[PDB]
């Protein structure tokens, strides 16, 4: 029982982190470096992170750019339509905490006011390599999960 | 001199002569004509002259300002007519630019220039949205940049930089909500102006 | 005091445009509640409409009334055309904002604001 | 000077007509495109084996911030607040007072890394090379709060990365 | 004859000289209804008469174009059409009249 | 009926989110209503609380594919109000990196234009080239994108030794890369079926709707601000302006591909004609002195201190300054009140007028032709929304 | 059916909550007597519009300040 649950989490954690299908909100600048992560030099697809997905087939949402008050409701709705398990990666200063528009009347001061965030990737923009480091950091975070061990001990 | 921007005397004479030309032809509306030291010609007109002046500059054979490069507004609260409406036009035929300026206040409508330049359609929506200046006879005047339901005109000098409300998602009502703005760190106002005059050539009289 | 008008040339002309706006807003509330699936009642929505018109009752400047009507019509269009999302329509009700103390003693206890 | 990108008149002699008919019926211009993607399949890809391989950077790279020291170990920063003044994002917050030895030093030095635009203006404004953007770019965190650096974090970044920061400065200070 | 003006939506003209003569004559006719002292009439009449004289003397379309310095002859025809439209509008506007109103004292002062 | 085009494609794309409210009858588009503002961040109001140096990085983040070109426009506007002149080597560097930036933009414009239509392979081939040009940005500035390199007065730093040879190496092979792109698209009957006679705009309508750049030149209008109203050293380089004949998406696509070839032609001249000397105006009341001077000279330290706190004061006045940005005419109406912070800064984004013409250009087209038409205008909502 | 007009008109006003029926007499003035407000009258005119299936422009709607006037307008 205890042994099986440990190896079973190992399996599903391996599957979910080895097949991370992202939905990217290309909101602004940071989406350019996001495209460079899909470009041949880094080739995010080689890690199992597919190129195109669809909101309803996605595992991770990458908020790549500034989130304005006008866009906030639409971003929350996409997050609400994602099937679980779902993760959010906050990419760049704007999505992290408002960044260079932090004091603007029309900017959400961090996307973590709208959705829960798993990883914060600093930079303006973070380099494509910095984003890839954050994506591989999220895989390690998933590798640490213990859904069945916790469930079995309820 | 290597560090000093050179002067162009021929364009200053040319733009001055054309400025008198426009003043002589449109005396009903033209209030002032001036050319800057970097050779930009500005026509200051009564707001009633927006359509006649812009039509003349677009269609007249010696003007041919076919392209509306930009249309914006400047807020100067100390003026009775706080809003300055600025038209920047381009003439491809004569390889020249002209700036036409007028004015209005919070309650006085300006005539839509969409009939002269279709380009003006969105510019006027942006001026309405961001300064609250109404344009009469506009096909579809509504906000263009701000959020739906946004109150106030953010580019006015007396609108606070961070606004009055801010957004967050609230779990109790399961939607994004708007609340009065609170800042964990207030924006730090800086007084940067030196107490010594920099440019005597612009000194105002005592 | 001779000024260019917006639409109305006097307050009686302006009051007419105000009443048409109220009719349009009054009739749209039942549809608004349904299309956006609001959880307020139609009576609640109409009470808010009355509240918003009420707090501008003191105006005696026809130009200011025209702008108030102009702004009110734009808001109606955003609602009629479903440009507003559910969040936008519900911002008139401030459901998540706790009541603000109004009397002297209540404000004295909480802080320094008057 | 100008040129026409699409002002060619097709030749209507039967030979040229038949050439265009063969292209339509036999898809020759579509076959040609298949050759180009085929030629790429047999090319060496441009992918690098991250994290075992890394993208090339230069000494000027603007990465994570750090506070620097003199060789004696004394802090370079003298609380002049020029970096705080120039910061385009108002991301720096500084407080200072006389140190117990009378030295002009900071008591607070914070950089909100979620406000910062990583523009490097602070390290240009600094008169003593105290604040720099280091070469580290792999410092993403799991919480927002971990990106609000205080003076202890920034001093530790300086002690952590000084070996490389000093070399990068040595390689670029003659361009500054 | 050309094959194209080079400008999308602008068609070649088979009879440019005759079309120009009509348009400049129509402009001068419309300019007759503007007060004699209006600067618009005096200036518009002067440039129109200069262009019309050039059209009279030069029969070759290419050679006429270098004289007018107005681009393709179809562009020159289009401009004459706009001038004719403008002249009609100026009759309603009457911009030759005295300034409608002075601006407030410091309307055009900068810096404040 | 009534539709709403999605915010963005399912594949990763960097140009912003659009809310396009569409009227259709059958397959035909009856009306397009672009609802923008989803990336409006109040840049122009923020600039009013910044000194002239502090506002420069805001311009990298407008058309955030043409970073240094946006910087150059702002720098030219400020240099014009200051009445100073950047040094000749800085001007050559600014034209050199202006054309490198034009390559960056046109690769993004053309390959994402194909990627949205479904031709996705050229995107991957050409962003390996963009990756190498990001390395040029990072080597002069330390940043791959938002360099803040071009500044009023010149450029921040001088080219590192060995950079020009590497730029030559890249430029040597680039024309072949354009050739491979054309092999996939230029004569492809499917690509032509998606682009030819799509979004036709007449020369007169283009001017009155406020278009610029390729949107004008695709309709045969012979206008390029680098030729007619040259800035920096553009009057010392030789290049041809591509002109279209049919005013449609296909002619504008060819113009962008030819403009890429001319950019390589211009870059070749900048590499060969780069002169020696200083990189920022030798005028320590505008451009900060060298760090070695700041640490030895009393005057230099004072000027360093004041330039990095108060900033330099700009004489009162207003200018409209525009350049031939990769996306069309990019201008700034900059108002100075005599202090060290701008009083007003209106940004003229070429895509603002272009997206206002989408309704016109899409009349009587299919729902999928709207995809191609927003593609051919090359819209970045960072510059449209500010 | 004129006499029915009175019933429908007077019936609709009964359903309106702001008018206490003890004071609802066919000749009662909405403002002076019943103490309604201008916008309350607009709500009544809209209520009559649904009952009788036709519109009432503001020009005529502002002249109907008691039930009898409504009856006169509808029949005419
Ligand atoms: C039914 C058939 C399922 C077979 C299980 C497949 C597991 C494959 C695997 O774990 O690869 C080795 C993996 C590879 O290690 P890795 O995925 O953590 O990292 C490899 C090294 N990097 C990331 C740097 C490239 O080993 C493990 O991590 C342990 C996971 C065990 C899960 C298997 C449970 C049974
Ligand atoms: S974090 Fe920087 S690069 Fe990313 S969207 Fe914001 S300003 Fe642009
Ligand atoms: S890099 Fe720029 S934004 Fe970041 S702390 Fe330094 S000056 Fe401020
Ligand atoms: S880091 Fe440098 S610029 Fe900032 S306060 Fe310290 S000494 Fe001054």
């Amino acid at each position: 029982g205890e042994y099986v649950v440990a190896k079973l989490d190992d399996l599903i954690n391996w599957a979910r982190r080895s097949s991370l299908w992202p939905m990217t909100f290309g909101l602004a600048c940071c989406a350019v470096e996001m495209m460079h992560m899909a470009a041949p030099r880094y080739d995010m697809d080689r890690f199992g992170v597919v190129f195109r997905a669809s909101p309803r087939q996605s595992d991770v949402m990458i908020v790549a750019g500034t989130l304005t008050n006008k866009m906030a409701p639409a971003l929350r709705k996409v997050y609400d339509q994602m099937p679980e398990p779902r993760y959010v990666v906050s990419m760049g200063s704007c999505a992290n905490g408002g960044g260079y528009y932090h004091y603007s009347y029309s900017v959400v001061r961090g996307c973590d006011r709208i959705v829960p965030v798993d990883i914060y990737v600093p930079g303006c923009p973070p380099t494509a390599e910095a984003l890839l480091y954050g994506i591989l950091q999220l895989q390690k975070k998933i590798k640490r999960e213990k859904r069945l061990r916790i469930w079995y001990r309820r | 001199r290597p560090t000093v921007r050179p002067r162009n005397d021929v364009a200053h004479k040319q733009l001055s002569a054309f400025g008198e030309y426009v003043a002589e032809i449109l005396p009903k509306y033209v209030q002032q004509v001036q050319v800057s030291c970097f050779n930009e010609l500005e026509i200051c007109i009564h707001p009633d002259g927006v359509i006649p002046v812009l039509t003349f500059l677009r269609d007249h054979s010696n003007a041919q300002f076919k392209s509306l490069a930009d249309l914006t507004a400047v807020d100067i609260p100390t003026r009775q007519n706080r809003f300055e409406i600025v038209y920047n036009l381009l003439s491809l035929r004569f390889n020249s630019r002209i700036r036409v300026k007028t004015y209005t206040d919070e309650l006085t409508p300006i005539e839509s220039s969409v009939p002269v330049y279709k380009a003006a359609n969105w510019y006027e929506r942006e001026i309405w949205d961001m300064f609250g200046v109404f344009f009469a006879n506009h096909p579809d005047l509504r906000r263009i940049l701000t959020d739906y339901g946004f109150e106030g005109h953010p580019f006015r000098k007396d609108f606070p930089l961070s606004g009055y409300v801010e957004l967050r998602y609230d779990d109790e009502v399961k939607r994004v909500v708007a609340e009065p703005v609170e800042l964990a760190q207030e924006f730090r106002k800086f007084d940067l102006n030196s107490p010594w005059e920099a440019f005597p050539a612009y000194r105002q009289p005592p | 005091t001779s000024v260019k008008p917006i639409f109305s040339r006097d307050m009686n002309e302006a009051k007419r445009r105000v009443r048409e706006l109220y009719r349009a807003w009054y009739r749209e509330v039942p549809n608004t509640v349904h299309l956006f699936q609001l959880d307020i009642s139609v009576k609640q929505g109409r009470d808010k409409v009355r509240e918003m018109f009420k707090k501008n009752a003191h105006i005696t400047d026809p130009r200011v009334v025209d702008l108030l009507v102009i702004k009110g019509k734009m808001e109606l269009e955003e609602t009629i055309k479903v440009w507003k999302q559910r969040t936008h329509v519900m911002r008139f009700f401030h459901e998540t904002e706790a009541p603000r103390p109004k009397d002297f003693l209540s404000k004295f206890y909480v802080g320094h604001d008057p | 000077t100008y040129k026409y990108v699409n002002l060619r008149e097709p030749s209507m002699d039967m030979k040229s007509v038949t050439d265009r008919a063969a292209q339509t019926l036999l898809w020759t211009e579509l076959i040609r495109g298949l050759g180009m993607t085929l030629s790429y399949l047999f090319r060496e890809p441009a992918t690098i084996n991250y994290p075992f391989e890394k993208g090339p950077l230069s000494p000027r790279f603007r990465g994570e911030h750090a506070l620097r020291r003199y060789p004696s170990g004394e802090e370079r920063c003298i609380a002049c607040k020029l970096c705080e003044a120039v910061c385009p994002a108002q991301a720096i917050t500084i407080e200072a007072e006389p140190r117990a030895d009378g030295s002009r030093r900071t008591t607070r030095y914070d950089i909100d890394m979620t406000k910062c635009i990583y523009c490097g203006f602070c390290q240009e404004a600094c008169p003593v090379d105290a604040i720099v953007e280091g070469p580290n770019f792999e410092f993403s965190t799991e919480t927002h709060e971990e990106l609000l650096y205080n003076k202890e974090k920034l001093l530790n970044n300086g002690d952590k990365w000084e070996a490389e920061i000093a070399a990068n400065i040595q390689a670029d200070y003659l361009y500054r | 004859l050309k094959k194209t003006t080079g400008l999308v939506g602008l068609a070649v003209c088979e009879t440019p000289h005759e079309r120009l003569k009509i348009l400049y004559t129509k402009i001068l006719d419309v300019l007759g209804h503007i007060p004699k002292n209006a600067a618009y009439r005096k200036y518009t009449e002067q440039i129109t008469n200069e262009k019309l004289s050039m059209v009279k003397a030069e029969p070759d379309v290419k050679k006429l174009e270098e004289r007018l310095q107005g681009g393709q002859i179809e562009e020159v025809i289009l401009q004459a059409e706009n001038e004719l439209s403008l002249a009609r509008k100026m009759i309603q506007w009457k911009p030759w009249e005295p300034l409608v109103e002075e601006p407030p004292a410091s309307q055009w002062k900068w810096p404040i | 009926s009534n539709l709403t085009l999605n915010f963005g494609p399912q594949h990763p794309a960097a140009h912003g989110v659009l809310r396009l409210v569409m009227e259709l009858s059958g397959e035909m588009v009856r009306k397009c209503d672009p609802h923008i503002g989803l990336l409006h961040r109040g840049t122009e109001k923020l600039i009013e609380y910044k000194t002239y140096l502090q506002a420069l990085p805001y311009f990298d983040r407008l058309d955030y594919v043409s970073m240094m070109c946006n910087e150059q426009a702002y720098s030219l506007a400020v240099e014009k109000l200051l009445n100073i002149r950047p040094p000749p080597r800085a001007q050559w560097i600014r034209v050199l990196f202006g054309e490198i930036t034009r390559l960056l933009n046109h690769i993004m414009a053309v390959t994402t234009h194909a990627l949205d239509i479904g031709a996705m392979t050229p995107f991957f081939w050409m962003f390996e080239e963009r990756e190498k040009m990001f390395e040029f940005y990072e080597r002069v500035s330390g940043a791959r994108m938002h360099a803040a390199y071009v500044r009023p007065g010149g450029v921040h730093q001088d080219l590192p030794l060995g950079l020009m040879d590497d730029i030559y190496e890249f430029s040597k092979n680039f024309s072949l890369r354009i050739d491979e792109l054309e092999e996939m698209l230029t004569n492809n009957r499917i690509w032509r079926n998606r682009t030819v006679d799509i979004g036709i705009v007449t020369a007169e309508d283009a001017l009155n709707y406020g278009f610029s750049g390729v949107m004008l030149r695709g309709s045969g209008i012979q206008w390029d601000l680098r030729k007619t109203q040259p800035y920096d050293v553009y009057d010392q380089v030789e290049f041809d302006v591509p002109i279209g004949s049919r005013g449609d998406c296909y002619d504008r696509y060819l113009c962008r591909v030819e403009e890429m070839r001319q950019s390589i032609r211009i870059i070749s001249q900048c590499l060969n004609k780069m002169p020696p000397g200083e990189i920022k105006v030798d005028d320590a009341k505008v451009s900060p002195p060298k760090r070695a001077e700041m640490k030895t000279s009393m005057e230099s330290l004072i000027h360093h201190f004041k330039l990095y706190t108060e900033g330099y004061q700009v004489p009162p006045g207003a200018t409209y300054t525009a350049i031939e940005a990769p996306k069309g005419e990019f201008g700034v109406y900059l108002v100075s009140d005599g202090s060290s912070r701008p009083y007003r800064c209106k940004i003229k984004a070429p895509g603002f007028a272009h997206l206002a013409g989408l309704d016109k250009m899409s009349k009587g087209h299919m729902l999928a032709d709207v995809v191609a038409i927003i593609g051919t205008q090359d819209i970045v909502f960072g510059e449209v929304d500010r | 059916t004129l006499e029915g007009i009175k019933d429908r008109v007077l019936y609709v006003l009964k359903l309106y909550d702001k008018i206490d029926p003890e004071k609802l007499s066919v000749n009662s003035h909405f403002m002076k007597d019943l103490g309604l407000d201008s916008l309350d009258q607009v709500e009544i005119i809209m209520a009559m519009e649904d009952e009788f299936g036709f519109e009432i422009p503001d020009i005529d709607a502002e002249k109907l300040m008691c039930p009898q006037e409504i009856v006169d307008y509808i029949a005419d």
